[PDB]
RNA sequence: GCGGCCGUAUUGCAGUACCGCGGCC
């Protein structure tokens, strides 16, 4: 298997329902993940490469860890969320 | 324990959030009661009262700009009636992680004319019998419930159910 | 201009004008 990521403040979500308009997708991602902590930003595009995916950037690593553990497979707009730590640090958390 | 004060409001983060709206951050202060929100001067699209110790949703001043309420992880078990007079344009109410118990406890949300999104995840009421059906039937304008859409076919089926004797009995008991 | 329904392709690690295509009602 590939290398696992140590806990990061950013979670990567894919298998998202691609029919949902981008604005509404970000709005609903913000609402459902707001339970876990302060969210610094959400990065979601609907290009061919990046649609069906989103990065949710938390201020605290603990918030991301709970988000990942709790929401894994949650049926968001009737598709189960696939959630992982991101493979790189998000720009907005740069020192 | 804390009070929600004008100074607490003035010293909290007041910023453009990730969905481009004006948000007041009141998360994590162990606030026991809503008060003094009039001091916001109706500046915010969104108020984040996540992670406090509210036991009821009440005591709102007139805030026509307010469109999203984040109420994650409080202890809310009652909503005051008639809040649509204070916050008529409320479009989403996020009550994830609270203590609302019965379908009749949601009665106070009915008069919001623009309320298109509700989360009652991690509330006791979300596992009551007939929960999703009832919500479709009782809130005609509700579009997204616990981040699953209420489809027209869902609402048709609910309305057909509540016209049966079984459904009628369910409604009788909810009252 | 504004929707509804059905299907189909992409399962993709990013920082955004915008975002796949097709069939019915
Ligand atoms: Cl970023």
């Amino acid at each position: 298997g590939a290398m696992e990521m140590l806990p990061n403040q950013t979670i990567y979500i894919n298998n998202l329902n691609e029919k949902i308009k981008k604005e509404e997708l970000k709005k609903s991602l913000y609402a459902i993940f707001s339970q876990f902590g302060q969210i610094l930003d959400i990065v979601a595009l609907k290009t061919l490469k990046m649609r069906g995916q989103a990065f949710v950037i938390f201020k605290e690593i603990g918030s991301a860890s709970n988000a990942l553990r709790t929401m894994q497979g949650f049926p968001f707009y009737d598709k189960p969320m696939q959630i992982a730590y991101s493979k790189s640090d998000s720009d907005i958390v740069a020192k | 324990m804390v009070k929600l004060t004008p100074e607490l409001i003035n010293q909290s983060m007041q910023y453009i959030n990730p969905v481009r709206e004006r948000e007041l951050d009141l998360r994590g202060y162990k606030i026991p009661q809503i008060e003094n929100l009039g001091a916001t001067l109706d500046q915010f699209d969104t108020i984040d009262l996540s992670d406090n110790d509210l036991r009821k949703l009440d005591n709102l001043p007139h805030l026509p700009r307010l469109k999203t309420l984040l109420l994650n992880n409080n202890r809310i078990l009652r909503i005051s009636e008639g809040l649509e007079e204070a916050v008529p344009n409320l479009g989403s109410i996020i009550l994830t992680g609270n203590n609302l118990q019965e379908l009749s406890d949601l009665e106070p949300l009915v008069g919001f004319t623009k309320l298109e999104t509700i989360s009652l995840l991690i509330n006791p009421v979300s596992t009551k019998p007939n929960y999703r059906e009832y919500m479709a039937y009782k809130f005609p304008q509700l579009r997204l419930l616990d981040f699953r859409k209420i489809k027209q076919k869902d609402r048709q089926a609910a309305q057909e159910f509540f016209r049966t004797k079984q459904g009628k009995d369910v409604l009788k008991e909810i009252s």
